[PDB]
């Protein structure tokens, strides 16, 4: 129900709090597709620290590579 | 007045009345109501209307890139 309700509307802190709750899963696979849609370049520390328990090097690549257009660091 | 249940039950009624004319009106003045169930529902009348009502409540959803490839075949 929360993915359509956040189909439905459009904000990113919807996105965010799906995001946060998919890393309180573990669905790290899915926790790209919540950020992507949401360009939210906050709390990278704890998807990069969620990515070591399971691998999934292939959408992180673009959610790093959106994240240097708004945070250089 | 926007009731669930009753928008549910119309729905049921004129699904079961073949009717898609009066369908068009509730979804167009109405939207509390699970859209997903009742388009997946259409979806298998064996009728063009009602699949093109699927769809178009797929598109209203903002599920963009689905209801184009489901109405593709």
């Amino acid at each position: 129900r929360a993915y359509e309700f956040a189909e439905r509307c459009n904000e990113p802190a919807v996105w965010s709090q799906l995001a946060k709750a998919q890393l309180q899963k573990g669905m790290v696979k899915e926790a790209i597709d919540s950020y992507i849609k949401a360009d939210d370049p906050s709390s990278y520390m704890e998807v990069v620290q969620a990515a070591n328990t399971s691998g999934n090097w292939e959408e992180l690549v673009k959610y790093l590579q959106m994240a240097r257009k708004k945070a250089r660091e | 007045h926007n009731n669930k249940s009753v928008n549910e039950s119309l729905n049921n009624l004129f699904i079961t009345e073949e009717d898609y004319q009066a369908l068009r009106t509730s979804i167009d003045a109405y939207d509390n109501f699970d859209n997903i169930s009742l388009a997946q529902r259409l979806e298998k009348h064996e009728l063009i209307e009602f699949r093109r009502i699927a769809a178009y409540l797929f598109k209203g959803n903002n599920r963009w890139k689905q209801s184009v490839e489901l109405c593709k075949k």
